[PDB]
RNA sequence: AUAUUGGCGAGAGACCGAUAGCGAACAAGUACAGUGAUGGAAAGAUGAAAAGAACUUUGAAAAGAGAGUGAAAAAGUACGUGAAAUUGUUGAAAGGGAAGGGCAUUUGAUCAGACA
RNA sequence: GUCGAAUUUGGGUAUAGGGGCGAAAGACUAAUCGAACCAUCUAGUAGCUGGUUCCUGCCGAAGUUUCCCUCAGGAUAGCAG
RNA sequence: CGUGGAGGUCAGUGACGAAGCCUAGACCGUAAGGUCGGGUCGAACGGCCUCUAGUGCAGAUCUUGGUGGUAGUAGCAAAUAUUCAAAUGAGAACUUUGAAGACUGAAGUGGGGAAAGGUUCCACGUCAACAGCAGUUGGACGUGGGUUAGUCGAUCCUAAGA
């Protein structure tokens, strides 16, 4: 039991380091986001204030 | 195993460490240095009154818009400040040191701090939500830290055949 | 220096000096030519390796 | 593979965007979205000349 | 060289099947020599391992040393044999994998189907 | 006799070698996104063998220091090798509003050859 | 500003893209509208911009001529081998 | 000059250490480059004659990954507000009880539902990560318990419609 609690323990340590809220934590970040990178801005409308 | 530096003649030194220690890397790098070459019982003493705000610690590099104190005066400084988290992993590993030199049979009142270094330690990764719908980065920055202890201890010339003749003319004019 | 019996950052690995130790042996050559459980187990192994009357016709 | 680096769906996002004009991957919501697609130069593109 | 078009030469091919054959295979695979006076008496050169009979380490670190199998693991393509273990302070003792082609057989295990074996591959016990 | 980028069974290569090669070498059309049609990743390597570090000691604990296993812990489930950017300590040096480079020599450090 | 009605609002239901719906602003039609979103044909089309990876040796140019009416795009002469 | 792979050869190199990597050390080339020593490392690899190509990078607002300076900086200032003792604990501004001070002020910071969510409800254990300070606390982590209908709904009816 201490072994398999021990081998679990050394386990977490990346998603502890990536600081994920626990195993059902997989959210996933685009590598850039379109409306922020998709700007060419006229006499007019803009996309935001 | 594996320091930076190790103790030539090992049997008269100890050592200690702390690996990714979630602690401000910069704040320990210059507690760390205002403690490297002093005697142990010193450096404890100080931590103590540092963590008391009697004295401090002056900040040498990581300073740039820090507040001004009249504690830095000592060590001729402007810039020093107070860190708490710092100096308690510091006195933390300190203490270790001192126990390992005991175990070891060391004189402890003869102890100096003749090895400490902070080196940073893989990044804590958290983000945040920022306006117009951004993540940007929200990080610590962890310390290793480790440190050794030791007790403190207390001709050919070729002349050429000229310079050996003025040599010699010199001894048969002298006595 | 070892064999000959402050702060460095010579270190020698284990590894190496194992190595230097072989080789050493191997140019000596070239230059001449030119357990409590275990016990107690096996302790063990070593070790196991008219008559009487009480009563009588009646029942007590 | 005739089909390599083809089954993807990019596009580019134009000019005066601030980032480079290759054709990059849409959607959302994982981290392959936004990257260059289809280039001898990106990562998971097609390479130039494919051998036939 | 191989002859027939049904055999194959490839690498990869050859690992997957041994690092994916089933245990019926995995018995055929862990066979082991026999010893000089064993193949004088039945006439055959190599048997498959059984759990029941007594071996001869020719190989390895613990070369010379002999005992009865205790356990075929054949997940782990190994043999235990129960005098060959390496023990700890605290009492701890750990069977030795062991290949059985880095071993020999002292003493066969017989019964009715192991003698059909040898009488099918030509032995001629007793 | 002809066709055959689907299915089933085989044999191969002057092919690629984990940012390559199919999107996927791994619980990959997975996780995740979208109302939906659809979009769609990242991610391989301790060791021959888990022998994965008993025991003592400091600490609330993570851990550390001894000890031990192992050929090796300069292999400790962050695990083969372990580059660069960037960083710490130590040693040497330079610095009156940049540094870097070329020719030449002083100083300090350091070094090979040739030694009958 | 309006606040008892051409009022506000839940739910159900109908209308779908060279279409709808519009007390009409080219409004709105899932952060998308001078043309929704998704896949495919598709590596669509270049007058233009940017980039295009080792060394050394020897040789080494070109705005100066005719034309397709003239722009554009081409042909021809010259110069370098 | 250099690189991946192919045919031939040196009966070539290699666990007395292949390749790779680091190097205040040495040498040869005008140069592309080549060669030797030391350290690290652990299983393969070169010279020559030829064959072949997905064969050499500083740039492309290049692609993917990693990392700096900025910097212990900007900041963590809406919603009136906190304080005392004890307990628990390694550790308490933030946990629990009590003692107090305030607030929502019935168009509520109260008591229930519909849509949506799906166990978040409740107990026991318990702090690596998360709760932009903290944490002994939690809608977090670990293991379980819990939703009982002839009369409440669905189910039946028809609505615009399909
Ligand atoms: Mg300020
Ligand atoms: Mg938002
Ligand atoms: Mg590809
Ligand atoms: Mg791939
Ligand atoms: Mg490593
Ligand atoms: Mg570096
Ligand atoms: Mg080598
Ligand atoms: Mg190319
Ligand atoms: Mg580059
Ligand atoms: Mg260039
Ligand atoms: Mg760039
Ligand atoms: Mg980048
Ligand atoms: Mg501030
Ligand atoms: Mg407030
Ligand atoms: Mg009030
Ligand atoms: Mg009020
Ligand atoms: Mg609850
Ligand atoms: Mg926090
Ligand atoms: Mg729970």
């Amino acid at each position: 039991r201490s072994k398999a609690d021990r081998m679990a323990k050394m386990e977490r340590r990346e998603r502890n380091r990536h600081a994920k809220q626990g195993e059902s934590d997989r959210h996933n970040a685009v590598s850039l986001s379109k409306h922020l990178f998709s700007g060419k801005r006229g006499v007019g409308k803009t996309d935001f204030r | 195993a594996r320091y930076g530096a190790t103790s030539t003649n090992p049997a008269k030194s100890a050592s200690a460490r702390g690996s990714y220690l979630r602690v401000s890397f910069k704040n320990t790098r210059e507690t760390a240095q205002a403690i490297n070459g002093w005697e142990l019982t010193k450096a404890q003493k100080y931590l103590e009154q540092v963590l008391d705000h009697q004295r401090a610690i002056p900040f040498r590099r990581f300073n740039s818009s820090i507040g001004r104190t009249a504690q830095g005066k000592e060590f001729g400084v402007t810039k020093a400040r107070w860190p708490a988290k710092s100096v308690k992993f510091v006195q933390g590993l300190l203490q270790n040191a001192a126990a390992n030199a005991e175990a070891k049979g060391l004189d402890a009142t003869k102890l100096y701090v003749s090895h400490i270094q902070v080196n940073q330690a893989p990044k804590q990764r958290r983000r945040t939500y920022r306006a117009h719908g951004r993540i940007n980065k929200y990080e610590s920055s962890p310390s290793h830290i480790e440190l050794v202890v030791t007790e403190k201890e207390e001709k050919v010339v070729r002349l050429t055949s000229r310079q050996r003749g003025r040599i010699a003319a010199q001894k048969r004019i002298a006595a | 220096q070892n064999k000959k019996n402050s702060i460095t950052t010579r270190t020698l690995s284990k590894k190496r000096a194992k190595k230097i130790e072989r080789n050493l042996k191997y140019a000596t050559q070239r230059k001449l030519l030119v357990s409590s459980l275990t016990l107690v187990k096996e302790a063990l192994w070593s070790v196991i390796d008219q008559g009487t009357t009480l009563g009588g016709p009646f029942f007590p | 593979s005739e089909k390599a680096g083809h089954q993807t769906s990019a596009e580019s996002w134009g000019t005066g965007r601030a980032v480079a004009r290759i054709p990059r991957v849409g959607g959302g919501g994982t981290g392959r979205s936004g990257q260059g697609a289809f280039g001898n130069m990106c990562r998971g593109g097609r390479m130039f000349a494919p051998t036939k | 060289a191989k002859q027939s078009l049904d055999v194959s030469s490839d690498r990869r091919k050859a690992r997957k099947a041994y690092f994916t054959a089933p245990s019926s295979q995995r018995r055929v695979l862990l066979s082991a020599p026999l010893s000089k006076e064993l193949r004088a008496q039945y006439g055959i050169k190599a048997l498959p391992i059984r759990r029941d009979d007594e071996v001869l380490v020719v190989r390895g670190s613990k070369k010379g040393q002999e005992g009865k199998i205790s356990s075929v693991y054949r997940l782990k393509f190994a043999v235990q044999v129960d005098k060959v273990t390496k023990e700890k302070v605290n009492g701890a003792s750990v069977p030795i994998n062991l290949h059985p082609s880095k071993l020999v057989i002292t003493k066969l295990h017989l019964d009715k189907d192991r003698k059909a074996l040898i009488q099918r591959k030509g032995g001629k016990l007793e």
